[PDB]
């Protein structure tokens, strides 16, 4: 269940508004601008690209953007390996003393191990992948339907069978 | 004294009857480099005696250091070796300790060496006294920085024997745990007590998830004097899955004494859905 509300409207609104009124004067900025030619390009380039993302941004969608990234990040690290994370930092090692070393033709040498771990050990257990249901401007609930308790005891002594349940009244919200 | 450098030899040489003390230290200088020597030797009886050699050699970006000494006494002996090679941000640490009486002694090895910037070490300490082996090993490349530990430890007697081995890293983010072990137990004192380890033990760790199983059987029996079999069978098995969006657990734990035997079933639930838990207490009892 979606719990919406009306300062989330006015702040869409006014969030809105802002944002159109902040393209405007960008929008003059740019022209004021365009009002060492390549210096002027690269000049035009920042500010038309500052205002398509000024266009682009919504509270909504940068939210929804933003916990995109956050499950993507959350993917790639569980699917992190250290041997592949240690190759890749070895590349990058020699990438760094190949570039020294060649503004110095144009100092000694570091070096990190190829160090592998997974050979000695393999995890045998799963481990289910993180989830976050996607993130909107408006907040999120999980109505409550029923609780229920169900007992039994078995014994040639005594016999019990006690039930206890109770619920939500879910057939209209008003009431 | 010259222009060549310093040079102090001294000999000092007494002995009288059993006791022969023979004591040479050579000092030299020559450049930017040093080069001395003791050997040091004092003999009270063939077979009660010390030795002490030192032996220093000092040159430009290298060090070379020797100790070797020895000490006897008869029945009783002891000797350690101790090599130490230094250079630059490279670190070589080797050698050899035991000591010994008799048939009982206890040999240890020590290897210390740090390269690429990291350092690597290796232990192994094995004593073997009156029939019984103890053999505990730290096993190498404990890195320091996203580090990793392997081990071995095994004790071997009649009445018992145990097996214990371990592997863990420390990797960033990832964690692993991988432990077994394993027991027999063997005991006759009123009556036989044969005592069985069963133990497992495995986690696994990583960003927003966890999970683990715990994994022990545990199972005794008593053969007391007075007929008296006694059989105590615990098995515990434990597991959870953990991460923020579903959550559960499970723990299954069956125990029983002789005739009477209790099991109860456990699961934890917790989801978007739902949260619950299910109990049956099942109990089987002698006696009026």
């Amino acid at each position: 269940h979606s719990i919406n509300l009306p300062f989330f409207e006015t702040l869409q609104e006014y969030f809105e508004r802002n944002r159109q009124t902040i393209i405007v004067v960008l929008e003059n900025v740019q022209r004021n601008l365009k009002h060492i030619k390549d210096y002027f390009e690269k000049l035009v380039g920042f500010i038309d690209d500052a205002v398509k993302k000024l266009n682009e941004l919504s509270f909504k969608t940068f939210i929804e953007d933003v916990n995109k990234f956050l499950d993507m990040l959350i993917k790639k690290l569980k699917s992190f390996d250290y041997h592949q994370f240690v190759d890749e930092t070895n590349d990058k090692i020699r990438e760094v003393t190949q570039r020294l070393n060649g503004e110095i033709q144009a100092i000694p040498e570091f070096i990190i191990p190829t160090l592998n771990l997974n050979d000695f050990q393999v995890p045998d257990l799963h481990i289910p992948e993180f989830q976050l249901p996607h993130i909107s401007h408006t907040i999120e609930v999980p109505t409550f339907g029923k609780l229920y308790s169900i007992l039994k005891i078995q014994s040639p002594l005594f016999t019990l069978d006690a039930n206890a349940d109770i619920g939500n009244g879910t057939t209209s919200a008003n009431e | 004294v010259s222009q060549e450098g310093l040079k102090l030899s001294n000999d000092m040489m007494g002995s009288y009857a059993e006791m022969k003390f023979d004591h040479t230290n050579s000092l030299n200088i020559a450049g930017l480099s040093l080069d001395f020597s003791s050997k040091l030797d004092n003999i009270y009886s063939s077979d009660k005696f010390y030795k002490q050699t030192v032996n220093l050699q000092l040159q430009p970006y290298s060090l070379v250091t020797t100790l070797n000494s020895d000490l006897k006494y008869n029945a009783l002996d002891l000797t350690n070796n101790g090599k130490l090679r230094l250079e630059p941000l490279k670190l070589h640490v080797a050698g050899n300790l035991k000591g010994a009486y008799q048939n009982n002694e206890i040999k240890h090895i020590y290897a210390i060496s740090s390269a690429a910037l990291s350092a690597s070490y290796k232990a192994d300490t094995v004593a073997k006294v009156q029939g019984v082996e103890f053999s505990h090993r730290l096993n190498t490349d404990i890195a320091g920085l996203a580090s990793a530990i392997d081990m071995s430890t095994n004790y071997n007697s009649d009445s018992l024997h145990f097996s214990n081995v371990f592997r863990s890293v420390m990797a960033p983010f990832t964690m692993t745990i991988d432990a077994h072990t394993n027991g027999n137990g063997k005991l006759a004192l009123w009556g036989e007590h044969t005592g069985q380890l069963y133990s497992k033990f495995l986690l696994k760790a990583e960003p927003l998830a966890f999970t683990f199983s715990h994994d022990y059987k545990g199972s005794t029996s008593h053969h007391l004097v007075s007929r008296k079999s006694i059989s105590a069978a615990l098995e515990h098995k434990v597991s959870a899955l953990l991460t923020p969006a579903e959550q559960t657990g499970t723990w299954k734990l069956k125990t029983q004494f002789n005739n009477n035997e209790y099991s109860q079933d456990l699961d934890a639930y917790n989801t978007k859905d739902k949260i619950g838990v299910e109990l049956t207490g099942r109990t089987l009892a002698d006696l009026t």
